[PDB]
């Protein structure tokens, strides 16, 4: 889905086919492409945002609120969080960073709107988020087609 | 390349040329300054439509001189952030009362850099020195603006009254002659004061002496035209008065646009060009 | 600002301005270092009263020049305080013999960070070195010694000895004069040396380098204001003798302490202005 | 710096060791570009031993003021990494009418690096300033040649054709000394250009400035090289001839190899140190 919108690079579609056949502890399966008729379908659309806001988001709204955490010091990890929102990959250049950026001068309500329309992804990812089993299988018929499962949910 | 004039003899002309020529190396750059040479274009003594003229050119000039010369800013800028950069690092050990409070001014004072116009380049100057006066203020415990809207002034701090004396002196004799600094032989460092306050106070003369460049810059350079449309008005009302082929030359040059200071480099360089054929349409001697 | 000499002429006067006019561009930056100027005073040529204040308005001027000149590493200092920071990053990567020895240096390097006294900086990087210089030598399994009361004298490993021999005279030539320092062509990485051990060698460099110019720096100053100090000594024992009221005059002028800087740059700014009342007292040829 | 002739008049030799501190200054720095320079080395007045052997000197003397005056990029060339950054600054804010299409310009515009040596960076330039024009065309919808195989070429967008002839006028007498830099060439107009042209054509006068000086030094070296080696064996052939002493240690002078940045510079103080001894061979006036 991440990559619906990249399908002119030679790069993307050769990885895009990777990931398209697993490789499984059995006969192989590979799985249908979502993306169709050079457009994404509105679901996974919708997933992707709700990624994609999660992951940017956060990135310019967190530093408003760990600057202020990390002086207290009772758990003794934000400060070298403050480091972690750098998000650089390379050692620092001689250059900008000593901080990481943050938001300038924000109008005193948005803030609170930025906020709930962060945690208003999460809930449209939540049903990504976390699988959950249904079924435990205790003993396997032979040939692997019976299964006798103790029911989980 | 050439400038021409009409009345003058040639010890005057090469008196403009030699002023021009050391342009950068006067003290008191700024034309308006020097009476004297404006004299030199013989007011009250020739025509008026000469004088005019010959004062136009010496504006037109000028103002090339201004543009030729340019002063840049490309190291002192980034000497700037160089001095700035240690203010951090000098505030990081001592300890504050609130040390959010002067961590947030740190923070303004290292995402510090120069946007490429030279419009945005003093809000830095400024954004910056009120940070790190304020820091260094913090540092002393001294009292603080707490008004809303209102802002700590930047000033020097822990310095003598002769000391701020000379050295205003200096920010000063800056705005008359900007191309050119004589740094002073005072040092702002104290063995009395603190190695931030020692930064600091070297942040603001930086921030100073570029916002002082700066402004004074800008301000002849807005002068300038404004005295080149001063001049093309009165000129074209002068040369409708007694039409011929030559006077009837100039105004069809002067018909074009004052503004864009390069729209005055295209007038100066097709008024010399051109300068034969109508140099008898102005009265000399 | 106008040094006034007894008994020295003018060609004299000349070449001891001159002399510190030049003197970010001499090697070997040390008053005692050129004994030449030391002659210049009139030492054995003139009487004892001039001799002694000669020699004092020629350490006042020196250490004058060296409050001005004031070496400030900052430029370096940044990329010393980066290069540490990947040193580490090198550091974690790399296989150890012992996860829990090298921990300690580990978490030494994490800790480095610049006093807001500029006098500490050169203890950091000293402490800085010893967390890594060792730790290096456990990069390539070396045995290094752990012999009580030495340490690890800080030394360049896996390199040259043409590379070393002539890193060491930039060092030195460094230690003798701190202002004008000279950029390197060498390319201090290999090839042929361990990724981590290139940056344990770039940091070095750096490290050597501000040690060098904040010790040779305090080692001067240090001792100028203990010849200042000899020099009132001196001085006011000469004085003594004379009971004029200029000779009572020049005792009360060198009544004030010459510690801290400050005041030997106050003393001499005192002690130029109210030269004319008091010459009087010294013999001249 | 102790360079010597066999025949030539001593006025001559004046003229030939002043050549090598006016090297640089004047236009045309090349040695062909200069026919008196060889005229003066002594054709038909002094025997053909002496006229091939006094160009080897001035050769590898050519070669030596060349290397002394070791052309160094590295200033402009950070400078460059400077500008095309602020390139991509507006290439991401600029809208376009296809942006998956420039997307590529804007990534292949972000590869740009420059290694240590010198010899790749005329590739990488113009890898990316065809990938910026191509860019800076769409600011302004320029149609776009898709004739595969074509490569659009690299002119300044929106530039007057009188300011492209004395923009290229300083590009031509740069390629034709590189030592030598006039950026006077500052006439871009504040009103007549769009966000990105303005940094798109300052960028493409950097490169073609650093381009023009890597290609004229390697012009230099690339003829200075092939014109000793070819000097050296027509003078071993010519001394076969002879028996005598003085002129069999030229030859063992001459076996060694020229190919090398350093093996002319050890030949020439080798066969300058050595020059009191065989200089009898060589025929003279």
């Amino acid at each position: 889905g991440l990559f619906s919108l990249d399908r002119s690079y030679e790069e993307v579609k050769a990885a895009v086919q990777q990931l398209q056949t697993i490789t499984f502890r059995d006969a192989t399966f590979t799985i249908p492409d979502p993306v169709i008729d050079q457009h994404l379908l509105i679901d996974m659309k919708t997933a992707c945002l709700s990624m994609s806001m999660v992951a940017n988001l956060a990135s310019e709204l967190t530093m408003t609120y760990v600057r202020k955490l990390a002086l207290e010091d009772s758990s003794m990890l934000l400060v070298k969080c403050q480091e972690l929102l750098m998000r650089l990959d390379r050692e620092r250049s001689v250059g900008e960073p000593r901080t990481p950026a943050r938001p300038q001068h924000v109008s005193p309500d948005d803030e609170i709107a930025r906020l709930s329309a962060l945690f208003v992804m999460l809930r449209q990812l939540d049903d990504l988020i976390r699988e959950q089993v249904v079924f435990t299988v205790c003993d396997v018929s032979p040939d692997n087609k019976s299964a006798t499962c103790i029911f989980k949910g | 390349m050439s400038l021409q004039f009409i009345g003058l003899q040639r010890r005057d002309v090469v008196a403009l040329v030699n002023f021009l020529r050391h342009l950068t190396q006067k003290p008191d750059v700024d034309l308006e300054a020097h009476p004297k040479i404006l004299k030199k274009c013989g007011e009250k003594r020739l025509h008026r439509r000469t004088v005019l003229f010959n004062e136009l050119m010496l504006w037109l000039g000028y103002y090339r001189e201004l543009r030729f010369h340019n002063p840049d800013l490309s190291s002192v800028l980034e000497e700037f952030e160089v001095r700035c950069v240690a203010v951090a690092r000098r505030g990081y050990t001592y300890p504050f009362g609130d040390r959010g409070k002067a961590r947030d001014h740190l923070a303004v004072l290292d995402r510090t850099e120069f946007d490429t116009d030279v419009r945005h380049d003093a809000e830095i100057v400024e954004r910056a020195l009120v940070s790190a006066v304020i820091l260094a203020k913090m540092s002393v415990r001294e009292t603080l603006v707490t008004a809303i809207g209102q802002t700590e002034p930047i000033a020097f701090v822990h310095l003598k009254d002769t000391e701020v004396q000379r050295i205003e002196e200096n920010l000063e004799g800056v705005r008359r002659n900007m191309f050119c600094v004589k740094p002073l032989d005072l040092n702002l460092d104290r063995h009395a004061n603190t190695a931030l306050v020692n930064a600091v106070n070297k942040l603001v003369y930086t921030g100073r002496l570029i916002m002082n460049v700066r402004r004074s810059w800008e301000e002849l350079e807005r002068k300038c035209l404004a005295r080149i449309q001063e001049r093309c008005k009165l000129l074209v009302k002068e040369l409708r008065m007694c039409l011929s082929f030559d006077s009837n030359y100039c105004r069809n040059i002067l018909k074009h646009a004052v503004e864009n200071g390069d729209s005055a480099d295209t007038l100066l360089e097709l008024l010399i060009e051109d300068f034969d054929i109508y140099v008898d349409s102005f009265p000399q001697s």
